Protein backbone atom coordinates (compact mmCIF):
# COMPACT_ATOMS: atom_id res chain seq x y z
CA UNK A 1 0.00 0.00 0.00
CA UNK A 2 2.88 2.52 0.98
CA UNK A 3 4.41 1.67 -2.45
CA UNK A 4 1.64 2.06 -4.59
CA UNK A 5 0.65 5.04 -2.91
CA UNK A 6 3.54 7.02 -3.27
CA UNK A 7 3.80 5.58 -6.88
CA UNK A 8 0.71 7.46 -7.59
CA UNK A 9 1.21 10.86 -5.25
CA UNK A 10 4.59 11.28 -7.01
CA UNK A 11 3.35 10.89 -10.22
CA UNK A 12 -0.08 13.58 -9.65
CA UNK A 13 2.91 15.93 -8.24
CA UNK A 14 4.84 15.65 -10.98
CA UNK A 15 1.97 17.42 -12.58
CA UNK A 16 0.61 18.93 -9.71
CA UNK A 17 0.19 22.45 -11.75
CA UNK A 18 -2.19 20.66 -13.98
CA UNK A 19 -3.92 18.59 -11.75
CA UNK A 20 -4.41 22.03 -9.46
CA UNK A 21 -5.69 23.95 -13.13
CA UNK A 22 -7.83 21.34 -14.18
CA UNK A 23 -10.30 21.04 -11.10
CA UNK A 24 -10.89 25.07 -11.61
CA UNK A 25 -11.25 24.46 -15.51
CA UNK A 26 -13.53 21.38 -15.08
CA UNK A 27 -15.85 23.06 -13.13
CA UNK A 28 -16.09 26.16 -15.21
CA UNK A 29 -16.77 24.31 -17.85
CA UNK A 30 -19.18 22.67 -16.09
CA UNK A 31 -20.81 25.37 -14.60
CA UNK A 32 -20.79 27.10 -17.50
CA UNK A 33 -22.81 23.76 -19.38
CA UNK A 34 -25.11 23.67 -16.31
CA UNK A 35 -26.43 27.79 -16.65
CA UNK A 36 -27.92 26.53 -20.10
CA UNK A 37 -28.69 23.00 -19.84
CA UNK A 38 -32.17 23.15 -20.76
CA UNK A 39 -31.59 24.99 -24.29
CA UNK A 40 -28.64 21.98 -24.34
CA UNK A 41 -30.99 19.49 -23.79
CA UNK A 42 -33.57 20.66 -26.17
CA UNK A 43 -31.27 21.34 -29.03
CA UNK A 44 -28.98 17.73 -28.44
CA UNK A 45 -33.06 16.22 -28.80
CA UNK A 46 -34.20 18.20 -31.43
CA UNK A 47 -31.39 17.28 -33.79
CA UNK A 48 -31.50 13.48 -32.82
CA UNK A 49 -35.14 13.89 -33.74
CA UNK B 1 2.05 -2.34 47.60
CA UNK B 2 0.27 -0.89 44.70
CA UNK B 3 2.58 -1.05 42.30
CA UNK B 4 3.28 -4.40 43.16
CA UNK B 5 -0.06 -5.50 43.10
CA UNK B 6 -0.52 -4.21 39.55
CA UNK B 7 2.91 -5.32 38.45
CA UNK B 8 1.68 -9.23 39.90
CA UNK B 9 -1.58 -8.56 38.02
CA UNK B 10 -0.66 -7.58 34.55
CA UNK B 11 2.38 -8.95 33.58
CA UNK B 12 0.89 -12.60 32.15
CA UNK B 13 -0.77 -10.28 29.71
CA UNK B 14 2.25 -8.33 28.80
CA UNK B 15 4.21 -10.29 26.43
CA UNK B 16 1.68 -10.61 24.23
CA UNK B 17 1.26 -6.86 23.82
CA UNK B 18 4.79 -6.23 23.90
CA UNK B 19 5.39 -8.88 20.94
CA UNK B 20 2.05 -7.52 18.87
CA UNK B 21 3.67 -3.71 19.51
CA UNK B 22 7.00 -4.59 18.48
CA UNK B 23 5.79 -6.04 15.00
CA UNK B 24 3.22 -3.16 14.27
CA UNK B 25 5.71 -0.79 15.14
CA UNK B 26 8.28 -2.66 13.10
CA UNK B 27 5.74 -2.68 10.38
CA UNK B 28 5.99 1.06 9.87
CA UNK B 29 10.12 1.42 11.52
CA UNK B 30 11.81 -0.20 8.40
CA UNK B 31 10.12 2.23 5.85
CA UNK B 32 10.78 5.75 7.67
CA UNK B 33 11.86 7.06 4.25
CA UNK B 34 8.64 6.30 2.50
CA UNK B 35 6.36 6.63 4.74
CA UNK B 36 7.70 10.49 5.08
CA UNK B 37 7.76 10.61 1.19
CA UNK B 38 4.18 9.20 1.29
CA UNK B 39 3.53 11.98 4.07
CA UNK B 40 5.27 14.34 1.53
CA UNK B 41 3.55 13.76 -1.16
CA UNK B 42 0.23 13.35 -0.04
CA UNK B 43 0.73 16.74 1.49
CA UNK B 44 0.80 18.70 -1.55
CA UNK B 45 -2.01 16.17 -3.10
CA UNK B 46 -4.34 16.94 -0.19
CA UNK B 47 -3.71 20.90 -0.14
CA UNK B 48 -4.15 20.69 -3.55
CA UNK B 49 -7.97 19.26 -2.98
CA UNK B 50 -8.68 20.87 -0.12
CA UNK B 51 -7.70 24.62 -1.89
CA UNK B 52 -10.37 23.47 -4.76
Amino acid sequence: VIKNLNTVLDTTVRHQKQFDETLVNFETLITGLKNRADPIATSVADISD
Amino acid sequence: NVLSETVDQTSPHLSAALDGVARFSETIGKRDEDVKKLLASANKVATVLGDR
